[PDB]
């Protein structure tokens, strides 16, 4: 129904969230490559939502530049262990939303930070507000609630984002 | 040089950059600099070599600066990491 | 690298040292702090708020807590010592031991090896097994500590016994088998593990001069590790703890200090400490842990404060969400909550001042009147619960302002803790400071330090001209040990048993040593100086009225002091140049006309004008101290020269040391 989708930095591994993001019927041990074409039924912070899943090399981030377009509802994340491979994705919203697809329609819009058992953080909002991005404004959303895997915080920014639809 | 037919590229003191290719082919030597051109850098598709004026060095095998200046004082030593042709 | 968010628990009475403990419970552990009125109380802080537990009834100030097991079971028994019994409470409000063990004023410390109990006391130590007495010693000197090596991982017991002179008594049963040294007065001391070293048995110490060290006492005698003798980080060690923080697998150093700072050693050279995360708290550390107490899950550490403030530093961040305009909602939460109830109480308590006043308080000040051995000023420092308004001193880091008139010094702002230094002279025995804390009534607490007419060591070097001196006839050894008391800094008031005693002190101004030696009714006060000898003859001519010479000394003290003044007139004479140095360095870059002897005084212009900041008072000391040894080392024959001073100071003026030494010997 409402979809979701999620990227993330390069060179990390960060893409483990989705499993843990999912209900507890199937929940995955392994860790969770961010292959994406996901398609399952999760219930989220408003109502049994619908997801989508893309895989992040520079090399490879350009079929999450194939399926930007689309999606019901959306998505926000990065990898906030990057102290480095965190000035490249400071263009992939421009990459995203400034496409004109994602511009277009009101729905959910927003990017989330994570890795916070991991020893190195930065500001909760992070994508949209810590690293000088914050004028996505425009945008009708905001995103929050960020751990690592041990699985918090995805009902944060879920009033500007979750509960937003 | 890493062409993937072979094609050897290098450096001449005065900054002038020669194409000299396998078994010494004769290729036009890129001139391809301001002052010298101590910074040759590969790219994984490219011979990357920086501009010794503070200026990004980006060239590809056929002489065509394919880069911009990018650097605001003299580089040293460039690398790059993984991706494709 | 490493950053901890101060997140702040439960505040509870005003606590001592190492008074705070953590129960074993994967989830967050436990709380457990023991307030001075005797209010032992326990937490769990499910979320944000305290859940109490078996918050007991007040009784006498809690001196020590300490959590221990019979077996190799989790050890889970929390033992209290309030004013001379051990009262002992299971994990919950059940109290199960109470043993009296009549004593006479108080304990110190204690420790709890399963059955075993070695509880300290102002001198006296004991070693009791369930209410038995099996060893008792009575040192010379206050103890500050007690602990027994793993007696599982080891065979035998062997009691450290934490001196106030520097020195730990590794004993065994009722008699010391050796004594290591240590610098400074040693304050804490915990096995750096949760075993007690990998390597057989460790004992890391931490003294009130601000030191740690890794005392490994084998059978006969000590294996010094390390050391992390420090310069900045002065502050007495009040607590220290082990714990992997870090993550890195092998534990680390949790310490803290008297003046707040929290610090973590790690030890990535594998086998030596390195610091890696330091944080100030505006009062004074009572007691460290690790562990979690909050959101299991991230490693914090718990951190009890001296007025009670239980505060913890956890590494996890606090800014979990962040949407739209935003500014949390926790802050409003406890913004909230205060409001409330500073309304209510604001009710109650006007009211209350309302049938006062209509009609018509004790507390602590945790002082500490301590020598700075690289100087030679005592730093004073005043604590109280609540913040100060005023502090009086009357006499015979720091925001404040001065308070001179006697000098009043107010406190700005919200303020526990006051450090002042006081600089006396070798002379001049005869010191008031009146407290005013920030309550209503506004009550005034005066305290009385002495300062008295010599830092003390352990060991003297006799080779040195000795200027002894005798006194003889009709003592009590009590009365002549008090007498010393009076006159010397560091000496227990307890006539020391034997009825002879030897100790052995050192001016710290200059390295000149003052071994004194008496029995029942003889002394022996050797020297190195004239002064201290002059002085001690005066003081204890003055205590009775109230109840030799090496003829090469003065010259060794002239040698010693010679370098002083030699660099305070260097001193005077680069800074007097400094600037007009300066004037010509703003012009023509300097590149090719400056000598190289100015050249020397550019670079260190700022710390040789640093240092002339403080000059002034170093020279007017050693031409006080020059004039007071000329005029005793001349009263000894029996002469009176109090009028050849002048010409004293003129040779000063000009310092031709030779000439100075030819004016000492002729007239």
């Amino acid at each position: 129904e409402v979809h979701v989708l999620c990227l993330g930095l390069d060179n990390s591994g960060k893409t483990t969230i989705i499993n843990k993001l999912k209900p507890s019927n199937a929940q995955s041990q392994d860790i969770v490559p961010t292959i994406g074409f996901s398609i399952q039924k999760f219930k989220s912070s408003s109502l049994s939502f619908t997801v989508f899943d893309m895989s992040g090399q520079g090399r490879y981030r350009n079929l999450w530049e194939h399926y930007y377009k689309e999606g019901q509802a959306i998505i926000f994340v990065i990898d906030s262990s990057d102290k480095l491979r965190m000035v490249v994705a400071k263009e992939e919203l421009r990459t995203l939303l400034n496409h004109p697809d994602i511009k277009h329609r009101r729905i959910p819009i927003l990017f989330f930070a994570n890795k916070m058992d991991l020893r190195d953080a930065l500001t909760s909002v992070k994508v949209s507000q810590l690293l000088c991005l914050e004028d996505i404004k425009d945008k009708p959303w905001h995103i929050c609630a960020s751990d690592a895997i041990k699985g918090e915080g995805l009902q944060e920014g879920v009033d500007w984002l979750q509960d937003q639809i | 040089q890493f062409d993937v037919e072979f094609r050897l590229a290098a450096a001449c003191r005065n900054g002038s950059i020669y194409i000299l290719r396998r078994d010494s082919k004769r290729p036009k030597y890129c001139i391809e600099l301001g002052a010298q051109p101590v910074g040759l850098v590969g790219v994984h598709k490219v011979l990357v070599v920086g501009s010794n004026q503070d200026s990004l060095h980006g060239f590809t095998y056929k002489g065509k600066r394919l880069w911009t200046v990018q650097m605001p004082a003299a580089i040293l030593a460039m690398n790059l990491l993984e991706q494709h042709s | 690298d490493l950053n901890l968010n101060r997140a702040d628990y439960l505040q509870v009475g005003v606590t001592s040292q190492k008074t705070m403990k953590l129960l074993p419970a994967r989830a967050t552990q436990k709380v457990v702090v023991g307030d001075h009125d005797g209010i032992v109380m326990c937490f769990g802080m499910k979320k944000g708020e305290a859940v109490t537990v078996f918050k007991t009834l007040p009784g006498q100030k809690i001196a020590r807590l300490e959590l221990g097991g019979a077996l190799n079971t989790p050890q889970e028994k929390i033992f209290i010592a309030a004013g001379s019994e051990i009262r002992g409470f299971t994990k919950r409000g059940k109290q199960f031991l109470s043993f009296e063990t009549n004593l006479t004023e108080s304990i110190k410390a204690m420790h709890i090896s399963g059955s075993d109990l070695f509880l300290s006391a102002s001198y006296i130590y004991n070693h009791y097994c369930d209410c038995k007495d099996q060893h008792y010693y009575l040192s010379g000197d206050k103890i500050n500590d007690v602990i027994c090596l793993p007696v599982e991982r080891l065979l035998r017991e062997v009691p450290v016994l934490a001196c106030q002179d520097r020195v730990l008594r590794v004993l065994q049963g009722s008699d010391v088998t050796y004594e290591i040294e240590v610098p400074g007065p040693p304050t804490v001391l915990a096995l750096h593990n949760g075993n007690g070293g990998d390597s057989g048995e460790d004992l890391l110490f931490g003294t009130s001069d601000g030191k740690l060290g890794l005392i490994q006492i084998t059978t006969s005698k000590p294996i010094h590790k390390w050391e992390i003798r420090n310069e900045k980080k002065r502050g007495g060690i009040l607590c220290v703890d082990s714990f992997d923080i870090v993550g890195d697998g092998v534990k680390d150093l949790l310490v803290g200090r008297d003046d707040g700072m929290v610090e973590v050693y790690g030890f990535d050279n594998a086998n030596e400490p390195v610091l890696r995360f330091d944080h100030t708290l505006s009062e004074s550390v009572t007691s460290i842990q690790g562990g979690c107490v909050g959101k299991d899950g991230y490693d914090e550490i718990v951190v009890s404060t001296y007025s009670g403030w239980i505060t913890g530093l956890t590494t996890e961040p606090v800014h979990k969400e962040s949407g739209p305009g935003e500014e949390n909602q926790e802050m409003q939460n406890k913004i909230s909550s205060l409001r409330s109830e500073l309304e209510q109480l604001q009710y109650k308590v006007l009211q209350e001042r309302e049938k006062y006043q209509q009609s018509s308080p004790s507390f602590s000040v945790n002082d500490k009147f301590t020598l700075n051995k690289d100087d030679a000023s005592y730093s004073l420092i005043l604590e109280v619960q609540t913040a100060i308004d005023n502090v009086l001193i009357q006499s015979d880091k720091n925001s404040a302002v001065v308070s001179f008139s006697l000098a009043t010094y107010r406190c700005q702002a919200n303020t526990t803790r006051l450090e002042l230094k006081i600089r006396s002279i070798e002379g001049q025995y005869g010191l008031q400071a009146y407290v005013t804390p920030r309550i209503q009534p506004k009550t005034c607490q005066v305290r009385q330090y002495h300062i008295k007419p010599h830092q003390r060591t352990h060991f003297i070097d006799h080779d040195r001209p000795m200027n002894t001196l005798t006194l003889t006839g009709q003592f009590s050894f009590s009365e002549l040990h008090s007498w010393v008391v009076f006159c010397m800094p560091e000496v227990p008031e307890k006539p020391p048993a034997g009825e002879c005693v030897t100790f052995y002190f050192q001016n710290t101004f200059l390295d000149t040593q003052l071994e004194s030696t008496y029995r029942k009714g003889e002394g022996v006060f050797k020297s190195d100086n004239i002064s201290t000898i002059s002085i001690l003859k005066d003081v204890l001519s003055k205590e009775a009225t109230k109840r030799e010479i090496n003829e090469v000394s003065v010259k060794h003290t002239l040698k010693l002091i010679h370098p002083k003044l030699e660099y305070q007139l260097l001193l005077a004479k680069k800074v007097q140049l400094i600037d007009a140095l300066k004037e010509l360095q703003v012009h023509e870059g300097n590149t090719n006309f400056l000598i190289p002897e100015y050249r020397c005084i550019l670079e260190e212009a700022d710390h040789l004008q640093e240092e002339y900041k403080k000059q002034p008072a170093h020279l007017e000391r050693l031409y006080g101290m020059i004039t007071d040894l000329f005029i005793d080392k001349f009263k000894f024959k029996g002469t009176n020269v109090k009028t050849k001073v002048p010409l004293l100071l003129e040779i000063l003026d000009s310092y031709d040391q030779n000439a100075l030494i030819a004016f000492f010997d002729a007239a």
